[PDB]
């Protein structure tokens, strides 16, 4: 006798573990989703039930006089939905934010083969900016982890690749993503989000301006009571 | 037939708004009430469009958590009897009631009774500016589309009547 | 703690990161270069249903899109790279394609004409014919997605160990 | 050098201090807000029968004792936490006790008009009504002491590890 | 149907309870009215098997001088609480009181029942005011049922109790507490009250009171259908 | 709005602010003063059966208790109000009585020696018997009360309308 919960950021248990990866490129821990006492089990079945994932990542620059306009971030930046410009998208591709002034950037334009954004704003020499793209490169799968902490299993071994979940419009019914395998939790057990990429992911900035997490990893499963 | 077809919505004289703090889960937003002589019956599939936003009229943290859940006749909810539990981050709020392929829908059917409570509870963190449903509001079902689902409301039949009270 | 025994038959999506496929950078007039190259993956076999869609999203070195004239080839080859000529998937161009979302709506889901069926070694070659016009071809920038293993749409490809019979009667081609 | 031959049904009582309970202060006026939190031990089975008495040892954070108007509630929940509404056993006010002999005489010893049954998982919580300008509740001055294991006045409560056929029954909830 | 045991009370399963006063001429008026609600089927009291439970305490005021220790006739015919006079033994306070100027509790020393009077170890000062919450004494009480327009549709053992046993018995012991005479049904949204006639006003909701926010209390154990 | 239905029969006390009876201060030493005068009610009728305790609250002018040696009498007379002899129920003093317990505990509580029946216009009489020291007796500081009602202790007067076969065999005397 079963319903549909979500496992989500925070979700159904105020244990569940949010680290980032390192920077030597080498698959790392993301999250770990951890059974609670409250329940009996977890099911996860692939190809029934969805899954969201806007991750998001960090820079910094320094302003100077004619910086309305950041790098090649190191990122292989992608349309959102192959939609460009951003107040049409599903979701900004990227944000940014003036320190100094404290306040919220908002964007001109972007370049997504230079991997170059254009704003309004020329900040001031001295300067700080910080800005919260997307995540480009990656690649994640599923791990399970007994209550020892020894690894099982992966699930369904063939990595997703990241940045099919930046190119599906992932709300529209149908289009949104379904992983393949299955995996069933215990009482005490984790299973773990890992991921391979280059570049550091973030969560829980202070300085974040829409919401007080940037980065969101949410899943549908099925639950006994 | 004496089955209407409607939708439902806050401004209803038997569903009742409340605002929230920002880090309170357990208390309730909106909350429907049974008419006191009629029933209601929801399906599966049906849709929701909770266009939730704050006191300055900005959406809501799409982190946040929505749940719908049926309670008893005391207010009390009862655990099982889920049919929401999922964000607001996944609902275009533009177009969440218009087109059928972002309609974000029910999972279970659902039976109220002259006494029967269903209610909504939001999960928000710490930060953002709760929830004011002076400007935000509720909808649900869908009258007007071959696509999607509506509610159903009849008044007392012996037969169904009779049967529905077997939960 | 269990997750669920699985039939041999992987239902995936392809693309150029695999360590079994290959890019390279292409001038404008030579419609045999193989842009891309799949190879066999040395144990397993792959198989393609007829009915299956693609997403090559080619652009050139300056991001742009390349001319929509041009003219997308797929084709199957031998052990040592050489085409059959039969085996044919695929004759189409780009301007048929639309790359905000030639992904997603089945509408627009370009696909196949017949199967197709990978031995351990067997090859895919992927051919490009311009004019001379064109800012080439950057497959650093650009890429391409085969099938999907995503959606409720599309269909996927299977991956498969050795089955005895399964492969005694597959290699009868 | 023997013990004596035990049944499995041990009868106790249950006191705030004990590694299946949690306390928890609560603020003026909320009553959701649960003051204590008992779950099952994860394996074993408990049973409270009716007439069943309470030591309920409120007092507020200055050492006085609180409104005798607030209502107390005990109930069983889910194993979400969620209350089920009805399984009550008590509900009642702190002014019906006398903390001098609440518990000393059976001529005051106020209890449960229901018995109860809890498994591994299952959850009881006490929720406290309380009016605005109390002293909230301070559970490291307050205790609770349900049953009783020495009187030969009012009872106990049964636990039990699993026993198979009675289990196999228990399981009818 | 499952039934269960409740207690009904001033603030209970509903806030729409209503508490008000009576009046000062010798009239049998509305105490406290319970409106059942909707969220239950209905709701059952009897008599000689459910008990009840009330303390009623009023309010007077006094100004301060010289000599001012004893606290002079209340105007109420008080009572050993529990057939006890002595304050520290009793199972409530028969009267309290508070200086309002200084904002302060005051305890009490010395009693008379006959007198209506007591004596403190406050002198309280010239210009300074005091105010007490003592015990109601004597009164009648009685139910009364009430439809959903105002019209009376019957009380309940058409006998006015009185007052003073609530007091002279200790309400909390079993086979003492007490029950009266009778029986009752609600339904939905028609109201059942407590009426009472006595020479004094009660009050709760004097913000001034030390032990609590309402100074007396009515509670009933009843039973009710879900 | 049901109620619920009542035997015809009604299980209550008295006191004197039941207006069917008179007070009357009294002097020091007069057995024969009519102190407290109750009339039949002039159209209900009253059934007293023996093993009816009393509360009789007497106190002097300025609030102290009488001479416990006193002696205290409860007598039946005619319509005229003439005393019968016969038809006593109670002859004891205060000595055997204590105020601050006399309506409490059953222990307590004393008690009618003989049954009585009052009709619409008969009289009951209370006699009282004090030595000269004592301060008489003023009713306004005293009270009486007759009758327990309220406890799952005691045994209260039968009051009641008209039934009738029973007034019909009432009439007998």
């Amino acid at each position: 006798y079963t319903i549909s919960h979500t496992g989500g950021t925070l979700g159904s248990s105020k244990v569940t573990t949010a680290a980032n990866q390192t920077s030597p490129q080498r698959e790392t821990a993301i999250i770990g989703f951890e059974c609670p006492r409250k329940f009996a089990e977890i099911e996860y079945v692939g190809q029934r039930d969805s899954t969201r994932f806007i991750p998001r990542t960090t820079e910094s620059i320094t302003g100077t006089a004619g910086d309305d306009t950041v790098v090649s971030l190191t990122a292989n930046i992608q349309p959102v939905a192959g939609e460009t410009a951003i107040e049409d998208q599903d979701y900004p591709v990227a944000v940014a934010y003036n320190v100094t002034q404290g306040v919220q950037v908002d964007i001109d334009a972007v370049d997504y083969a230079a991997d170059e954004v254009t704003l309004a704003d020329n900040p001031a020499d001295g300067d700080t900016v910080k800005v919260w793209p997307i995540m480009g490169d990656g690649d994640v799968q599923f791990r399970l982890v007994n209550q020892f902490g020894q690894e099982e299993g992966r699930v369904y071994p063939w990595a997703t690749p990241l940045y099919r979940w930046h190119d599906f419009p992932q709300l529209k019914r149908g289009r949104e993503i379904n992983l393949h395998g299955s995996v069933t939790w215990e009482e005490n057990e984790t299973v773990e989000v890992l991921l391979d990429a280059p570049q550091a992911i973030t969560w829980e900035d202070s300085d974040y301006p829409e919401g007080q997490y940037v980065s969101t990893f949410e899943q549908d499963v099925e639950i006994t009571l | 037939s004496a089955e209407k077809q409607i939708s439902v919505y806050d401004g209803q004289p038997f569903v009742d708004e409340q605002d929230v703090p920002a880090d309170d889960p357990n208390t309730p937003a909106l909350t429907i009430e049974g008419p006191d002589g009629y029933v209601i019956a929801v399906d599966a599939g049906t849709p929701i469009a909770p266009e939730f936003r704050d006191s300055n009229g900005n959406k809501l943290d799409p982190s946040t958590r929505v749940i719908v859940q049926k309670c008893d006749r005391q207010g009390n909810p009862l655990g099982d009897g889920i049919v929401f539990n999922d964000t607001l981050g996944r609902f275009d709020y533009e177009q969440m009631r218009t087109d059928p392929d972002f309609m974000r829908k029910t999972a279970k059917s659902l039976m109220i009774d002259e006494r029967e409570i269903v209610k909504v509870f939001v999960d928000i963190p710490a930060g953002a500016n709760g929830y004011d449903a002076d400007k935000s509001r509720l909808t649900l079902g869908d009258d007007t589309s071959d696509f999607g689902k509506a509610v159903e409301i009849v008044d007392h039949d012996e037969l169904s009547d009779a049967e529905t009270r077997a939960v």
